[PDB]
DNA sequence: ATCAATATCCACCTGCAGATACTACCAAAAGTGTATTTGGAAACTGCTCCATCAAAAGGCATGTTCAGCTGATTCAGCTGAACATGCCTTTTGATGGAGCAGTTTCCAAATACACTTTTGGTAGTATCTGCAGGTGGATATTGAT
DNA sequence: ATCAATATCCACCTGCAGATACTACCAAAAGTGTATTTGGAAACTGCTCCATCAAAAGGCATGTTCAGCTGAATCAGCTGAACATGCCTTTTGATGGAGCAGTTTCCAAATACACTTTTGGTAGTATCTGCAGGTGGATATTGAT
């Protein structure tokens, strides 16, 4: 019964995921959030189909990013787990907050 | 079997941005907190591309709109026009 | 000598209405003017680029309204707006 | 003669405005209501701003504003201070804050 | 009847330039060096990226540029990686990049 | 039906004069397309900048000039402003 | 012999400092720091005396904000001593670098 | 012209004091002793970055003179916008 | 170490989603001929800006001492990685119709232009007042005991 | 706790810089009033392309197991805070000189503007093919023993 380390799978997984560049999240349920969300703001509103996808790219774009970071703020304190805390400093120093 | 909109971001797709992020391994905690980051993004963002819609008396959003939305918000976005 | 313009005056008066018994350092009022002109200058901004990118040649109190909405966080912009209009429709009906 | 100001009941000169708007190159055209809603959300910007820095020259026992109160007004107050976040006020200094770590004790 | 193009030795189109400048109310008038200059900058930093975005489908054993390409050529170099600083390129992803701490010891 | 202007087509004779056996996507067209209007807008808009500040009423090559100094990073401007300054030698250069 | 103990006058400094508002470097130094790096741009370089200032009044705040979140990184790691790469993983963040 | 004497190692005139206080009015409490080499590094890029940006305004408008408009304009391009020195 | 489990790489194949190629209008560049506009080239000011000298304090450099912080070390417990699959949500592809976009129309509203009137800026003098910086002196705060 | 050192607080008190106060001149706005032009709202509707949905697809929810990471605790070493001491360098405030921003007045050169050719560039259409996946078998990496 073969079983891989904790660790070796995801660094797997790193090297798959930085290689390539189709898009992480499904698309209907990103798809419905974007309407819920909208609704809040004008109701009965259409999108076409490439600013929906415009705005997926732009959010997984963004949230990577801030993986990164949180990345490194998560080593800065000699972890290698990431916390919320860790995703809290780096918009902190983004300036996105706080 | 119902279920709240932003939890259709599940928990392995969260972890798939992560490791397009270079992240090894992940609290439990973060999915909820990436949750509430996205929806923060999302809001912003839609505001205004809903904004420009509103004032081309439109009621469809377009490709535009998020591009103009999104340069002004400091995330400007290459390949849907612009 | 010559004429350089400011909003002194006019932030003076704004001061004596909301605060009839406080006075105002010049540097203080520097900064006030950098303030009005860089809103000024935003706004002015977001209007033009807006009218652009719908073809008007003309900004119009709506492109200002607009540009207020995309610029200015939320209970601001509400009370922005408020006298906005209210300053427009005034001015509309009091030719 | 009446200034277009009183016309629309402010005291931010709508004439200024409305110049400034045309030697700005931010149109072909400038409509008659644009320097009139422009010069108002101006003149509201302002009276928020000098409302709290007032009231923080007076919480300082001071008659006359000075940079530092337009900074504690501006910086104490979440809008303001994400309409000015990436501004500096010559002479303002900072809020007065010590993270809770750092104090003695427990 | 000669093309400004041809004349300043470009690909870019010096008239369509000429008109966006005229059009974007970016001034009251405009040279006639203004958008030779400009078209031809634009040429030149198209030319580059193209170049190295050429290169990259080249390594990865390809003959047709696809976003990623333009990603892999601009994030490895340090001035358009400048330059594009606040850009996302759609359909790019990201640098191969692991933190060394991360990587298994044995 | 009504046109759609791009730059689509100066990029892919640029490609050809740079790497004539290779294509290029719909997609990275796309960007390339953004590309080139993003860098247009930032050197339009500084040299407007330049220009109003100076009071001067014109954009000449002298404010193409300068906004790509401000804007482009070290050796890239400077491939860059001589390319721009060839151009316009050339073009003054042609009866 | 009296002795206040470490980090007592450092808290003493911090409330004194973030209730004024006064430049916290040099005048004259600041100004031939400007200067000579001016001219390593272009020799022959006059400034109005406002210039200097207003650069020192934006250096002045832009450091002390990265020393804010020059804190926080160190906070971050447990620490309250504020080290080289607190400042490096600040203006990574920041997009300084 | 006679004579100006050089400039040279200026940067050393932010002292270790000097960086201290701007410490402190940033909340800092204890600090390492690379700290100051550190900051000087940090600040002279800052500088360098804000002021080639003011030159070039100053050499654009054919002056000798750098003006507080020139730095304000800098610092705006920089996203670090100035209040109190003019614009 | 060797050995099996499993992931990864590499060579080759091939249909078609997506390039490139071609055609044929036509909006918008280019050419032409006047009709403004502008950015200096000279020719002077009055500034700010630079230099420099002297006095004086106010802060800087330095060395010593040791409090307490940092980083090493060790370790137990808790918490997230790895694991197999059918249930179910997402993906795909086919079809009415909402509304974006094309087009035309016309007047309320814009620019333009030449007067008339006013206000906001500055500069000359004049007065005033808030508060910076100094003074004890009565109330904490801290740290040694 | 109690006691002594010293930082802190606050409140009153005079010199004075920076603020407010006129005064008055006026030059540049801003306003007023025709004459003239047009941008874009309004209304009508053609035809993309967007919402909806049925059948086909394949990613994810789940619960268990324990590897190894995190956070707590202890502690030795040495780094950085505090502080006294000696005195250099910045601050402050003069004085002169001039290098240079800031104006104004005249044109030659440049750029806008109205009008007509003459394409270059686009949409719509027609061929052409790079490579996304598929398979097969060799090879590399990982983990157990
Ligand atoms: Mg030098």
């Amino acid at each position: 019964p073969h079983r891989y380390r904790p660790g070796t799978v995801a660094l797997r997984e790193i090297r798959r995921y930085q290689k390539s560049t189709e898009l992480l999240i499904r698309k209907l349920p990103f798809q419905r959030l974007v309407r819920e969300i909208a609704q809040d703001f004008k109701t009965d509103l259409r999108f076409q189909s490439s600013a929906v996808m415009a705005l997926q790219e732009a959010c997984e774009a963004y949230l990577v990013g801030l993986f990164e970071d949180t990345n490194l703020c998560a080593i800065h304190a000699k972890r290698v787990t990431i916390m919320p805390k860790d995703i809290q400093l780096a918009r902190r120093i983004r300036g996105e907050r706080a | 079997v119902l279920r709240d909109n932003i939890q259709g971001i599940t928990k392995p797709a969260i972890r798939r941005l992560a490791r397009r992020g270079g992240v090894k391994r992940i609290s439990g905690l973060i999915y909820e907190e990436t949750r509430g980051v996205l929806k923060v993004f999302l809001e912003n963002v839609i505001r205004d591309a809903v904004t420009y819609t509103e004032h081309a008396k439109r009621k469809t959003v377009t490709a535009m709109d998020v591009v103009y939305a999104l340069k002004r918000q400091g995330r400007t976005l290459y390949g849907f026009g612009g | 000598r010559s004429r350089k313009e400011s909003y002194s005056i006019y932030v003076y008066k704004v001061l004596k209405q909301v605060h009839p018994d406080t006075g105002i350092s010049s540097k203080a009022m520097g900064i006030m003017n950098s303030f009005v002109n860089d809103i000024f200058e935003r706004i002015a901004g977001e209007a033009s680029r807006l009218a652009h990118y719908n073809k008007r040649s003309t900004i119009t109190s709506r492109e200002i309204q607009t540009a207020v909405r995309l610029l200015l966080p939320g209970e601001l912009a509400k009370h922005a707006v408020s006298e906005g209009t209210k300053a427009v429709t005034k001015y509309t009906s009091a030719k | 003669a009446k200034t277009r100001s009183s016309r629309a009941g402010l005291q931010f000169p709508v004439g200024r405005v409305h110049r400034l708007l045309r030697k700005g190159n931010y149109s072909e055209r400038v409509g008659a209501g644009a320097p009139v809603y422009l010069a108002a959300v101006l003149e509201y910007l302002t009276a928020e701003i000098l409302e709290l820095a007032g009231n923080a020259a007076r919480d300082n026992k001071k008659t006359r504003i000075i940079p530092r109160h337009l900074q504690l007004a501006i910086r104490n107050d979440e809008e303001l201070n994400k309409l000015l976040g990436r501004v500096t006020i010559a002479q303002g200094g900072v809020l007065p804050n010590i993270q809770a770590v750092l104090l003695p004790k427990k």
